[PDB]
């Protein structure tokens, strides 16, 4: 009964975890990425 | 983080916010280059 | 599942000779030759195809009206807006840069 | 610097970016200072000159390109003109910059 | 999608109604986990 | 200082007459903090506690752009607005419009006049109304609710190009998953260079949507400070609305606030309790009103001017919950703890102004009511547990609900849908962990409400009839209302024809979900070799 609280909220809070570093990599990825494309075209 | 204090012992905190993260990333970028 | 070939002297597969397959009235798969397609004119500053002015083969202009393979405007049937503007605003300010330059030496033999 | 006032003009004035805009601007008598970077063409910035010659706007040459402005103007696009209507709480005007 | 992430039609729909309930709770999420 | 005449700005003549007159004898720090930034170039995201004077704080700054970029003149443009202030309630809305009335009553006249127009969903006006005395009256503020502004604003008659203020009241709220599709647009529409500023009380929860609003020279500004108390009864859930009325016929107060999750529910108990009151069950000199937010708005206004004019209870739904101040309400209580634990703050938070005595009182179900205690805790909020005698309930009270809703057939249908919502308000719960369905007490719930049978649900059939151990047929249930006992009638005359529709409609449904034919080829084959092993493991 409780087993399902306790494996739900550990999945759901490593998902959010995963979620903040991937955002994070995403964000610069893209950042670098606009950057560049900006500086390309000269 | 500036905190201003009151004559009833109320204080108020007032920090100013960058809503353009741009800024800190060029400024980043010019720092590592430099 | 009838063949056809070419009807005319060229026997080879040159530009010039092209062939189309298409039924007759007498129910049989025959070849057609087809002329090569017109192309469109291009403005002569930019090279864009040129809009309003028809497509037809190089002949083919001298039998129809003006209006046709004409613009109202200036420079039309020849160059294209953005390249006419470019033109009038380029002119007025080469002009108006030559009045300021002729002000100028006027004033700086004026001292002599 | 010259960065950071027009970072506050971003920040807190009113302006506008482009050349449609700056046009209009200038057209309305709605600005004070136009800065021109040095990529824009030739063509474009003498008829920007011509019209603040005409409208009585003060004119700025940006040390730098279209790029090197929008990054001071804060932005990740390239810009090659920018009309400042009001500074606001910036001073840029005030400095004659 | 352009990735190869979904698979099929219903894989879209089962990633967005789960995103949309994630959305909803993460915000709970903390306060529920410090609780306990 | 929190002196006026020594402020940054110098505030203007009529406005500082108009503070006088008033009074407030100072300006709050959240005045004192908010004004000198506001009108000069800083976006404001304001936190503060209830009543603390941020209504004026965020319109004294408007009045003062207003004269500021000369919009009170001549030059200005016809179907222009300056400044726009959004409420996620439409009485919100409407006080703050009558604070900005209030404020502009001192106006000097032989100036070209400072008007305000208000833009909500009625029934009195529709929005090319808005657009013809907008444009005849050539108001400079706006102030409405999220729908009927954006409908205003999609109005080709109405140019947005002059506005340069914008004002979010409740902006935790407004920024909401369910307000953030509205606001989006409206701000999509309003040009970007502009004045923002957020007001709310529990600004720190709507964390980085702030962002979203488009802040552009952004101050943050946080201001804190037993008014009042902060209670919870355990019990069993088909007893709650008895310990309601224990609490009714029996506490101290000039004003209660009854919250209960869904409308129906507000519309259906309030009549319940009507006819309690009808046969004197209770007694006391309590006039009872029901206020949610489905009514038509000139009868919501109206309820909600006789409730704020002698001891009354009030049936509300959320509406009220935020923003809203009716003064003298002495008693709270939450029949049930909100869908969002962030509103609950604000639930009980319409008392304890001026540290006045007043109490909130929350129910919970007594299967995962170890969860919501230390939820709050965790979120700094300490609920004391009361003790309630259930008084009156020696028998009859829910074979006095049972037998009045046999009564009338509308009751009976009002009821189930009144159940039904709630099993849908309490699947659409934060905090899963806390608020369970399989935990839930189907059958104290489906008692609480009167019912005798419990409606089709997923719910019902998973996690979990006749709830009347002698059933009642309903066939010669009857509707009570002529126009439609024939319609009911006619409906079951046509049984048949309507049970082979739906037959029809499943038959065709079958044949067109995934692969059919081979579904069908299938249980062929199953149901051939099960038919075969059914006679050859006997013989
Ligand atoms: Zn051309």
């Amino acid at each position: 009964e409780e087993e399902q609280i306790e494996k739900d909220l550990q999945g759901l809070q490593e998902k959010q975890r995963l979620n903040v570093k991937r955002e994070r990599r995403r964000k610069n990825e893209m950042k670098q990425k606009e950057l560049q494309r900006m500086q390309m075209n000269m | 983080a500036i905190t201003e204090i009151y004559d009833d012992s109320t204080t108020v905190e007032l920090e100013t916010l960058e809503p353009n993260d741009n800024f800190e990333y060029l400024a980043q970028l010019n720092n590592v280059k430099l | 599942a009838q063949r056809v070939t070419f009807r005319r002297r060229n026997p080879y597969n040159t530009r010039s000779n092209k062939i189309k397959v298409v039924k007759t009235p007498g129910g049989i798969l025959r070849a057609q030759h087809v002329k090569k397609l017109a192309t469109r004119p291009k403005c002569g500053d930019c090279g864009s195809a040129l809009q309003g002015i028809s497509t037809l083969r190089p002949r083919q202009y001298a039998t129809v009206s003006k209006t046709h393979k004409t613009v109202s405007r200036a420079y039309g049937g020849s160059r294209c807006a953005n390249c006419v503007k470019e033109r009038i605003i380029r002119a007025f300010l080469i002009e108006e840069q030559k009045i300021v330059k002729k002000v100028v030496k006027e004033q700086t033999e004026a001292a002599k | 610097s010259i960065n950071q006032k027009l970072a506050l003009v971003i920040k807190s004035g009113k302006y506008t970016l482009g050349y449609k805009s700056t046009v209009k601007s200038l057209r309305q008598g709605k600005s004070k200072l136009i800065i021109i970077a040095a990529n824009t063409p030739v063509l474009r910035k003498s008829e920007l000159e011509y019209y603040a010659m005409l409208s009585k706007t003060k004119v700025y040459y940006f040390q730098g390109g279209n790029n090197e402005l929008g990054t001071a103007v804060g932005k990740l696009f390239r810009v090659g003109v920018v009309s400042i209507l009001e500074a606001g709480d910036s001073d840029i005007l005030t400095t004659l910059a | 999608s352009k990735g190869n992430a979904f698979k099929h039609k219903r894989a879209l729909v089962e990633h967005i109604i789960q995103a949309k309930a994630d959305a909803q709770r993460e915000k709970a999420l903390n306060e529920e986990a410090e609780a306990r | 200082s929190l002196e006026w005449d020594n402020l940054g700005f110098s505030l203007l003549p009529w406005i500082r007459t108009g503070l006088d007159v008033m009074g407030f004898e100072t300006m709050t720090p959240v005045q004192a903090s908010t004004i000198p930034m506001l009108a000069g170039n800083k976006d404001v995201v304001v936190d503060s506690v209830t009543g603390s004077g941020k209504t004026a704080a965020f319109v004294i700054p408007v009045l003062e752009k207003v004269v500021k970029e000369e919009a009170n003149t001549s030059k200005f443009k016809k179907a222009h607005f300056h400044s726009l202030i959004i409420a996620p309630t439409r009485e919100l809305s409407r006080q703050i419009e009558s604070v900005v009335l209030s404020f502009l009553e001192h106006y000097p006249s032989d100036l070209f006049p400072i008007k305000c127009q208000l833009l909500v969903g009625t029934n009195e006006a529709t929005v090319r109304d808005d657009v013809s005395n907008f444009l005849r009256n050539r108001p400079q503020i706006l102030i409405g609710t999220p729908g009927r502004v954006l409908d205003f604003l999609q109005m080709p008659a109405v140019k947005t190009s002059a506005c340069s203020m914008v004002v979010m009241d409740e902006a935790d709220r407004l920024l909401d998953m369910s307000f953030i599709k509205d606001t989006e647009k409206i701000l999509r529409l309003l040009p970007k260079q502009r004045r923002t500023g957020l007001f709310s009380a529990t600004m720190r929860s709507a964390g980085s949507d702030i962002f979203k609003t488009g802040l552009r020279n952004p101050v943050r500004i946080t201001v804190n400070s037993s008014s009042l108390k902060l209670n919870y009864c355990v019990v069993n859930p088909a007893e709650k609305l008895q310990l309601l009325v224990s609490i009714l016929n029996n506490y101290k107060f000039k004003k209660c606030i009854v919250y209960f999750p869904t409308c129906v529910s507000v519309s259906y108990f309030y009549s319940f309790i009507q006819y309690l009151g009808k046969r004197n069950i209770l007694v006391n000199e309590v006039e009872i009103f029901s206020l949610h937010g489905k009514l038509q708005t000139s009868a919501r206004t109206k309820t909600l001017t006789a409730f704020t004019d002698s001891n009354s209870v009030l049936f509300t739904t959320d509406v009220a919950a935020r923003g809203i101040d009716i003064p003298d309400v002495d008693l709270v209580i939450q029949l049930d703890p909100p869908t969002n634990t962030d509103m609950f703050m604000h639930r009980c938070g319409r008392t304890g102004r001026a540290n006045r005595v007043g109490k909130a009182i929350t129910f919970l179900n007594e299967g995962r009511e170890e969860d919501f205690i230390p939820f709050m805790q965790v979120k700094n909020v300490e609920l004391e547990e009361l003790d309630l005698e259930v008084k009156g309930i020696t028998a009859n009270f829910y074979e006095d609900f049972r037998n009045w809703i046999l009564e009338d057939r509308d009751r009976f249908d009002k009821g189930v849908k009144a159940y039904v919502a709630f099993i849908k308000y309490y699947s659409n719960h934060s905090a899963t962990s806390i608020f369970r369905l399989q935990s839930l007490d189907y059958v104290g719930i489906a008692k609480l409400y009167g019912l005798f049978r419990l409606p089709r649900m997923p719910e019902i059939t998973k996690y979990l009839n006749w709830l009347v151990d002698p059933p009642v047929n309903m066939d010669e249930y009857k509707y009570k209302d002529k126009k439609r006992e024939k319609e009911r009638q006619e409906t079951l005359k046509n049984i048949s024809l309507i049970n082979d529709k739906k037959k029809l409609k499943s038959e065709l449904k079958k044949k067109n979900l995934a692969w059919s034919d081979k579904t069908l080829t299938k249980e062929r084959k199953l149901e051939r070799k099960e038919k075969m092993s059914l006679k050859r493991k006997a013989i």
